[PDB]
């Protein structure tokens, strides 16, 4: 019944900080080990910092050392993750975990640790020097006689949470919105598409439905064969 | 830091044997963890190293080769696995580079679409012709760009689903993003597609811009 809780998380431009937390419960915060994992996007697990709160043993990853501080709270339970000169490609999930124990089992025999039991569910970091931008929708607009397909393009919109939905949530089967991928413009980019049939054009009306609550925008566009 | 897992993507069905391997970090018999995250949750715990021992998840330490042999594979397994080693050196904590396992079904060849830009987009002032190849099976798949009868490199972006809840196919976006002077200069567009599926690189095309 014990569950890790951690905090912090939100955009912040290169250079800056962003301080993260980890509310701990149900266990003792002193008798586990505690370490920060992070996750780029689509991107594999990296550790990033470890701490033995009893004792303030720290421990680092080469890749961040000098710019992020691990630090534990036993009064308040909650181990922080002080992140400073924060860099474009830290943008990740940062996960926080336990470990089990012993001052022996620390100095001595430190490879034969035990797994990680349990892990909070996450916190998100994006650093990128990029105003928030409402998307710019685009239809697509097939041209093709069976079965035809079309879609929306959504682009250059900052930051990423962006929900496409087709004909306010009626065109269910079929529909295919990709994941976004950044562009070299440091803003998003991302597309929807759906299968129809070819005697719908001219009898169906097809629109997408794009919402950006980040940047307090809603978008329609009908998409109509040219 | 980068652990080498030698699986890195690879799939199959409900009920079989699959053995995924990881290299070690230092060389002492030391310990092992692997960890199961599907996709948008947070990693749990499998097993753990020296007394290794649901029916299905067990792990094995081969020279310097640590394995995870799952033996009965059930349809909540499918997901990406990763291994982790305890360093006795920084203290340090290595990962493995993640190893994902897809379901696998009969070939599926993509259908494959080409949508030049919306006008609405190139006064703008930038023009991103979009390529769809839609559901196809293998994952695998090239998707080369010829503007004039010339590969261009260095453009394009691509993107993919995970796979769909009842046929577990795929799905490319290939996104060109070329300026709206470099669009008009040029005339016929193409969008190729090779994969496994078809028998023959199948292009799909289209004629404006000059």
């Amino acid at each position: 019944e014990v569950q890790l809780v951690e905090s912090g998380g939100g955009l912040v431009q290169p250079g800056g900080s962003l301080r993260l937390s980890c509310a701990a419960s149900g266990f003792d915060s002193g008798a586990y080990l505690r370490h920060w994992v992070r996750q780029a996007p689509g991107k594999g697990l990296e550790w990033v910092a470890s701490i033995y709160p009893s004792y303030g043993y720290t421990s680092y990853a080469d890749s961040v050392k000098g710019r992020f501080t691990i630090s534990a709270d036993t009064s308040k339970n909650t181990a922080y993750l002080q992140m400073n000169s924060l860099r474009a490609e830290d943008t990740a999930v940062y996960y926080c975990a336990r470990s089990a124990a012993s001052y022996y089992g620390y100095w001595h025999w430190y490879h034969f640790s035990p797994g990680m039991d349990y892990w909070g569910q996450g916190t998100l970091v994006t650093v990128s020097s990029a105003s928030t931008k409402g998307p710019s929708v685009f239809p697509l607009a097939p041209s093709s006689k069976g079965t035809a397909a079309l879609g929306c393009l959504v682009k250059d919109y900052f930051p990423e949470p962006v929900t496409v939905s087709w004909n306010s949530g009626a065109l269910t089967s079929g529909v295919h919105t990709f994941p976004a991928v950044l562009q070299s413009s440091g803003l998003y980019s991302l597309s929807s598409v759906v299968t129809v049939p070819s005697s719908s054009l001219g009898t169906q009306t097809y629109i997408c439905n794009v919402n950006h609550k980040p940047s307090n925008t809603k978008v329609d566009k009908k998409v109509e064969p040219k | 830091i980068q652990m080498t897992q030698s699986p890195s993507s690879l799939s199959a069905s409900v009920g079989d044997r699959v053995t995924i391997t990881c290299r070690a970090s230092q060389s002492v018999s030391s310990a092992v963890a692997w960890y199961q995250q599907k996709p948008g949750k947070a990693p749990k715990l499998l097993i753990y190293s020296a007394s290794d021992l649901p029916s299905r998840f067990s792990g094995s330490r081969s020279g310097t080769d640590f394995t995870l042999t799952i033996s009965s594979l059930q349809p909540e397994d499918f997901a990406t696995y990763y291994c982790q080693q305890y360093v006795s050196g920084g203290w340090l904590i290595t990962f493995g580079q993640g190893t994902k396992v897809e379901i696998k079904r009969t070939v599926a060849a993509p259908s494959v679409f080409i949508f030049p830009p919306s006008d609405e987009q190139l006064k703008s002032g930038t023009a991103s012709v979009v390529c769809l190849l839609n559901n196809f099976y293998p994952r695998e798949a090239k998707v080369s760009w010829y503007v004039d009868n010339a590969l261009q490199s260095g453009n394009s972006q691509e993107s993919v689903t995970e796979q769909d809840s009842k046929d577990s196919t795929y799905s490319l976006s290939s996104t060109l993003t070329l300026s709206k002077a470099d669009y008009e200069k040029h005339k016929v567009y193409a969008c190729e597609v090779t994969h496994a599926g078809l028998s023959s690189p199948v292009t799909k095309s289209f004629n404006r811009g000059e």
